[PDB]
């Protein structure tokens, strides 16, 4: 594990026996992932933890990351016999002890309801909700460690790793990635192999490997709950990533209002430097590469990939015109590969694999899976993590449960303020990189939100207006200035006081605010304008005549 | 190399930056607001705006290929341009007829050309900062962003004490904190001033106390600068003449002016001074390197930066001080009138001089300083033909000067005076000059009796920081806060850029050369002075020496 | 004068690059970016305050003014917002009185909207002092600052 292969292999393999016989003997993992703790979860773990040094009792009490079902209260899973409770308060540790953990007796009221069929289902490999899901990236759901280096070499972690140093070669592992189809998560979705070629053949001995850990979307979570899950697995794409391109430093720019994925991310730099994994020399083969952590300081533009590079230089991160692209001169010049945090745990998983089984999952063009974040009044809300072939009704109903009684679906937003709304119309179509690509609209980054009947779409389309007023750099005329306008005729519509002289106005700074904005930010900038107008504009219309269609409108 | 323009085949430079820089050079004019002075950059203002394949994209950033079609007028563009123009002036202080940019503002001449007669957007508020406590005066209601004076006071001058702070719409070039300009580091050098394409940065005008002193029964005294008769002329359009400051004396004394004197005595009288001091030091070998203190931009910010210097720094005071002390403590006396009947004014081409003039060391010496600006405001409210205007000298006793003295109005200027001295009193073999790099001179000095020294000639702020890091081999450093000296002072005519400034050197050594007096001991007039007022020590000491103290914040 | 101040610029070695990280924990230690501790980082690392200001208005983390006793941070996230966060900033507007980005002139409230804080399931949140909140309405916000003000006087 240190300085050659067949020392980790030995490592592994009693890691391996030890992880088993912790799966055979009894466990208690609690899920710490965000939301989780938002329910009280850590509370839960100090019960557990508490009762267990009271009463005495070699039980492996274990911290896991999220597990799918945010919505379901903190979430505890007994290892034997995968029981997986929820809703699990900290007045009930004494119960579940003594019912559970000696005695196996199943608590029928802290399983998981089933929103669909409505009974509390024992398990969660049973659940139609986790059937429905294509898992590829979250394994071990609900049954692994994240703050442990061990367990997850147990689980043949880093073994890609090994493989990569050792067998296959730069130029073929990049190969491997171009054949594999695996395309930019962070939503461009630009072909990550001729990313790490530009990378690799540009000029410099010198290079770097930045991962974006920005969500790209203020209203979602889901590249927070893989830092916070499985640090390792994007610790092992980073470092396959700067073996392939030639780099021997690489940032993890993730945001300082995040403290659970930051400190996980450290320490699991940490260990890896500490087995040798990372430092001055890797598995003897004469590849040195240290990784290192970038607190953002919070600013939705730092997505942005030269902005990103300004901030990592400790400068104010403001972006600058695209070409020289940062795969030629990016940190201080030297060619740089970004990736957003999802691409980087795919790189292991693909490896793992060849390119004909990653392959199986999707479409044509858009192979593997992909992990949203879903929202708004659903039976079911959280992570998921579906085929690149699913329709919005498929997640919407059978792997999120549906809407709560009482809602019924009037829009979806799928990237956020850059993202697009959907109607109706455009629910049985396949997420795929192609078909809402040119069908306006946009797989986005990942966050999912469902806008019910009582929400007002020119207050969505206002409300995404000032995130972008708020969040513009500032550096050039479009965005800087036509993002208030802009705003500030959203604000009219939505206290009665416009007329259709400011519809043609807004269309019209639409158009140029779109076209003439320096960045990303700005060119999404007016999206919900354009998708709400052009889906939506009977209550733009409702809006200017007097009367909100819906009842949020003061007026 | 052929490209496509509108339909039309046209040929540019076979290597260029990009498309807009290609067009431009072969007379093909994209609307824009980037460029705007020489410390301009491409990308933000985005009206350049061209039709390539059918798609809208910045001219700035594209670089030209052979055979490309270009459609740079389309009705798209054109909407994109107009909302542009009038994004920037919803939210811009539009009150051109207080504004020092008025007449010479691109932002206003586009307003005039794309016909924009009512602001269709929303003139919504911006937490704007005004700031009137220096002669450097703020206003960024008029600002549009474009990080010239940024750069300026960053890479050019050194001193770096603007910055674009906050985002998005609130996005503001200022100061830290919004701490006045007075109580910063900044130096009153006004180059920012100089670069500013808007009236956001312009000069504290003080015509109105002039007008005030003038209009009184107090004697009202004015002393010209060398390098403000290199450069008045282009406030009018007119070409050079060595003749430019004698008719200054004319039109003064035509609105009232009781005396007018030459700086440019002032300045060999500096000159005389600091050659000996600067040998007395050589001889002892004590408080070396000497840096010149005729700069007040450099003086303030040795006194900020380099606070061990301070001692090294020339005691002897700037020629406006030194003529001024002169004028109000020697010459009043001889004119049997109080000091308190005279009102001074100084014209200068620099903005730091009106804060030297208001320093404690030097309180009630000069009355006003007016730059150039001022004066040719002064004859353009008259309406005088100043190129018709008879010349006449300037008045006796200080109204001559030696071609060295007047000098002093370019980089270099003080350093040749000073060996100029020396040579006429103690001569000098030769003199090896070198140039490290672009505004730095280095210059080798024998005199007859040994005692050989090197001195350099800085222009620029922010050359001095690695120059002072890397030569500990110079005796004397001459610092000019202002590329090219004071021909490009932040108080001359805008636009002030380098071949602006290059050709008012080259006038004001036009002018130089129809001087009789070769240095400062053949000028009578000085001489008589120091024989009959600036005897002892003590009174030279009194009259023509200050004093500096360290600046710091806390 | 700022022993912590030295540590942290020595532990980060003065380099233009870990600015931010600094800046970070200069925050952590006095909950904010006073003038002299800014003036201070620009004197040690040799960098003109006005940068260091322009970093330090850049980013949302960052605060130029103390904050409060009880920091008010409430989510404004899609799922939020069309939940009632509004409602909850403006019942904590007229409870406490005070604008998002303010702090109470007595030092004990200030608030601030934050992005999605990863638990959209309680969409509206709300978090004082790291104790988060859910489901939140105007009049439970208004129940919530009410209390927090009562127990705040039995320590008077
Ligand atoms: C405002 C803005 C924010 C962005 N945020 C992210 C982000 O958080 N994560 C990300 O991967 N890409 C983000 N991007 C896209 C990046 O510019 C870039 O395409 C991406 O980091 C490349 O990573 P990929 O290979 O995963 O696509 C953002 C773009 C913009 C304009
Ligand atoms: S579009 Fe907005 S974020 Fe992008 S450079 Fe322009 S002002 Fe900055
Ligand atoms: S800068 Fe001055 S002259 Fe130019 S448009 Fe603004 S107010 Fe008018
Ligand atoms: S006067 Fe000189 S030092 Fe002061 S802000 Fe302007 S450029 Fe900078
Ligand atoms: S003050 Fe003048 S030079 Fe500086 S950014 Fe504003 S408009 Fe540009
Ligand atoms: S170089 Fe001349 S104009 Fe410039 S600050 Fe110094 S004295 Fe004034
Ligand atoms: S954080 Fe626990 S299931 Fe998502
Ligand atoms: S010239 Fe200003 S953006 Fe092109
Ligand atoms: S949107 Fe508020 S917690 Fe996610
Ligand atoms: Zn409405």
């Amino acid at each position: 594990m240190f300085k050659n292969a067949k020392e980790f292999v030995q490592y592994a393999n009693k890691l391996k026996t030890l992880r088993e016989k912790k799966l055979n003997g009894v466990s208690i993992y609690v899920c710490v992932g965000t939301g989780c703790t938002a329910k009280g979860a850590l509370k839960v773990y100090s019960a557990f933890e508490e009762e267990l040094k009271k009463r005495n009792l070699k039980v492996t009490l274990n911290r896991t990351g999220c597990c799918g079902r945010c919505s379901s209260g903190p979430l505890v899973k007994i290892m034997p016999y995968r029981f997986f409770y929820s809703n699990v308060a900290p007045e009930d540790v004494p119960e579940i002890v003594d019912r559970t953990v000696l005695k196996g007796e199943p608590i029928e009221r802290l399983f998981l309801t089933d929103p669909l069929t409505g009974e509390k289902v024992p398990r969660i490999e049973d659940t139609t909700l986790f059937k429905n899901q294509d898992f590829y990236i979250m394994e071990a759901i609900g049954e692994s460690e994240c703050d442990s280096i061990e367990d997850y070499i147990a689980r043949s972690g880093y073994e890609s790793l090994v493989k990569a140093l050792t067998s296959m070669t730069p130029e073929e592992i990049i190969e491997t990635v171009k054949a594999s189809g695996l395309r930019g998560r962070g939503g461009g979705g630009f072909p990550t192999g001729l990313k790490w070629e530009f990378t690799r053949k540009a000029q410099g001995d010198i290079k770097f490997v930045v991962c974006n850990g920005d969500e790209g979307d203020p209203g979602a979570f889901m590249n927070r709950t893989l830092l916070e899950r499985d640090p390792h697995l994007v610790l092992e794409g980073m470092i396959i990533a700067g073996y392939a391109v030639g780099a021997q430093k690489g940032y993890a720019y993730i945001r300082a209002e995040y403290p659970f994925a930051v400190k996980m991310f450290k320490k699991a730099i940490e260990d890896a430097r500490k087995l040798g994994l990372l430092g001055e020399n890797i598995l003897g083969t004469g590849f040195s590469f240290d990784l290192e952590v970038k607190e953002g300081a919070g600013a939705f533009v730092c997505g942005e990939e030269t902005a990103l590079l300004a901030s990592i230089e400790g400068k104010r991160g403001m972006p600058r015109p695209k070409p020289p692209f940062p795969a030629q001169s990016g940190l201080w010049g030297k060619p740089t590969l970004i990736n957003n945090v999802e691409t980087y745990a795919n790189i292991p998983r693909i490896l793992r694999d060849g390119v004909e089984n990653y392959r199986k999952r999707g479409t044509e063009n858009s192979p593997g899976t992909k992990m949203f974040s879903v929202a708004g009044p659903l039976k079911a809300t959280g992570i998921i993590e579906v085929e690149f072939g699913t329709t919005l009704r498929d997640i919407i109903y059978n792997i999120c449960g549906g809407f709560v009684e009482g809602e019924e679906f009037k829009a979806v937003q799928i990237g956020g303020p850059s993202g697009a709304c959907l109607s109706e119309d455009f629910i049985d179509m396949p997420l795929d990189y192609d078909t809402l690509k040119k069908a306006d609209a946009m797989v986005g980054s990942g966050g999912i939100v469902v806008i019910t009947k009582k929400t007002c779409m020119v207050e969505v389309a206002r409300f995404f207006l000032d995130f972008t007023k708020r969040e513009s750099c500032g550096k050039c005329v479009p965005c800087r200035e036509g993002t208030m306008q802009a705003y500030n005729i959203l604000e009219k519509f939505t206290h009665g006081k416009a007329t259709y002289e400011d519809l043609k106005t807004l269309e019209h700074l639409s158009k140029t605010i779109k076209t003439a904005s320096l960045c990303g930010l700005g060119k999404t900038a007016p999206n919900p304008i354009l998708s709400t107008l052009k889906l939506f504009r009977e209550e733009y219309i409702a809006h200017i005549e007097g009367e909100c269609p819906s009842g949020m409108c003061t007026a | 190399m052929k490209i496509y323009v509108d339909g039309r085949e046209v040929i540019i430079n076979d290597n260029e930056r990009n498309l807009l820089e290609a067009l431009k050079n072969v007379g093909i004019e994209i609307p824009n607001l980037c460029y705007l002075s020489e410390a301009s950059i491409y990308g933000a203002c985005r009206m350049c705006l061209v039709e390539i394949n059918g798609q809208i994209t910045t001219s700035c950033t594209l670089k030209p290929y052979e055979g490309m079609k270009v459609k740079t007028n389309t009705p798209e563009i054109y909407e994109m341009r107009r909302n542009i123009l009038e994004l920037i002036l919803a939210t811009h202080n539009r009150d051109c007829t207080t504004c020092d940019r008025n007449g010479s503002c691109k932002l206003q001449k586009y307003a005039e050309d794309f016909g924009i007669r009512k602001i269709r957007f929303e003139a919504l508020k911006k937490e704007h900062v005004r700031d009137e406590s220096a002669p450097v005066v703020r206003d960024t209601s008029k600002c549009i962003l474009c990080g010239d004076c940024v750069r300026v006071c960053e890479e050019i001058q050194g001193v770096g004490v603007i910055e674009f702070a906050k985002r998005g719409f609130e996005s503001v070039v200022t100061t830290a904190f919004d701490t006045p300009l007075i109580e910063t580091e900044c130096v009153l050098c006004g180059q920012c001033v100089a670069y500013c394409p808007t009236g956001a940065l312009s000069i504290r005008n003080d015509i109105d106390k002039l007008i005030e002193a003038l209009e009184s029964d107090k004697i009202v005294i004015g002393m010209i600068a060398p390098a403000v008769r290199a450069a008045i002329q282009e406030e009018f359009g007119i070409d050079e003449d060595v003749a430019m400051a004698e008719k200054l004396v004319s039109f003064l004394k035509t609105i009232g002016f009781d005396k007018v004197f030459d700086v440019s005595f002032g300045a060999d009288l500096v000159a005389y001074e600091e050659a000996h001091e600067f040998y007395e030091r050589l001889k002892k070998g004590e408080r070396l390197p000497q840096f010149t203190s005729c700069c007040p931009a450099w003086v303030k910010h040795a006194e900020h930066t380099y606070p061990q210097y301070l001692q090294n720094l020339s005691s002897v005071k700037s020629p406006q001080q030194a003529l001024g002390t002169v004028i109000k403590k020697i010459y009043a006396r001889k004119l049997g009138v109080p000091e308190e009947k005279i009102f001074l004014v100084s014209f200068m081409p620099c903005t730091a001089k009106k804060f030297e003039a208001e320093r404690e060391e030097h309180e009630g010496i000069v009355d006003i300083v007016l730059t150039t600006r001022e004066l040719a405001q002064l004859i353009k409210m008259s309406r005088i033909d100043i190129n018709r205007v008879e010349p006449q000298p300037f008045d006796r006793p200080y109204g001559v000067s030696s071609q060295a003295g007047l000098g002093f109005g370019k980089a270099g200027g003080v350093f040749s005076c000073v060996l100029s001295v020396l040579n006429e009193e103690i001569g000098i073999e030769k003199v090896d000059v070198k140039s490290p790099e672009d505004g730095i001179r280095v210059a080798e000095v024998t005199l007859k009796d040994g005692t050989s020294f090197k001195g350099a000639v800085i222009y620029g702020l922010g050359k001095v920081k690695k120059f002072l890091e890397e030569r500990k081999d110079v005796e004397i450093i001459e610092v000019m806060a202002c590329n090219y000296g004071c021909v490009g002072g932040g108080g001359q005519p805008y636009p002030n850029d380098s071949r602006i400034r290059e050709h008012r050197a080259k006038v004001l050594r036009d002018t130089m050369g129809i001087k009789s007096l070769l240095t400062p001991v053949e000028n009578l007039f000085l001489m008589k002075l120091y024989e009959e007022d600036l005897k002892d020590e003590h009174t030279r000491h009194e009259i023509l020496h200050t004093t500096y103290r360290p600046r710091r914040r806390y | 004068h700022f022993e912590k101040v030295e540590e942290i610029l020595k532990k980060y070695g003065y380099k233009r690059e870990n600015l931010i990280k600094i800046l970070l924990e200069i925050q952590e230690i006095y909950r904010y970016l006073p003038e002299d501790v800014i003036n201070y980082v620009s004197t040690a690392m040799g960098i003109p305050p006005a940068k260091i200001y322009g970093v330090a208005t850049f980013y949302a983390q960052f605060s130029l003014k103390p904050k409060g006793k009880y920091t008010i941070m409430v989510c404004d996230g899609t799922a939020c917002h069309m939940a009632g966060s509004p409602e909850v900033l403006k019942a904590i507007e007229e409870e406490t009185g005070l604008t998002p980005g303010n702090v109470t002139e007595d030092l004990m409230f200030s608030l601030d909207q934050v992005g999605c804080l990863g638990a959209c399931a309680l969409a509206p949140v709300m978090v004082i002092n790291g104790e988060v909140y859910g489901n939140l309405t105007a009049d439970k916000v208004k129940e919530i600052l009410r209390k927090i003000k009562e127990k705040e006087r039995e320590s008077a």
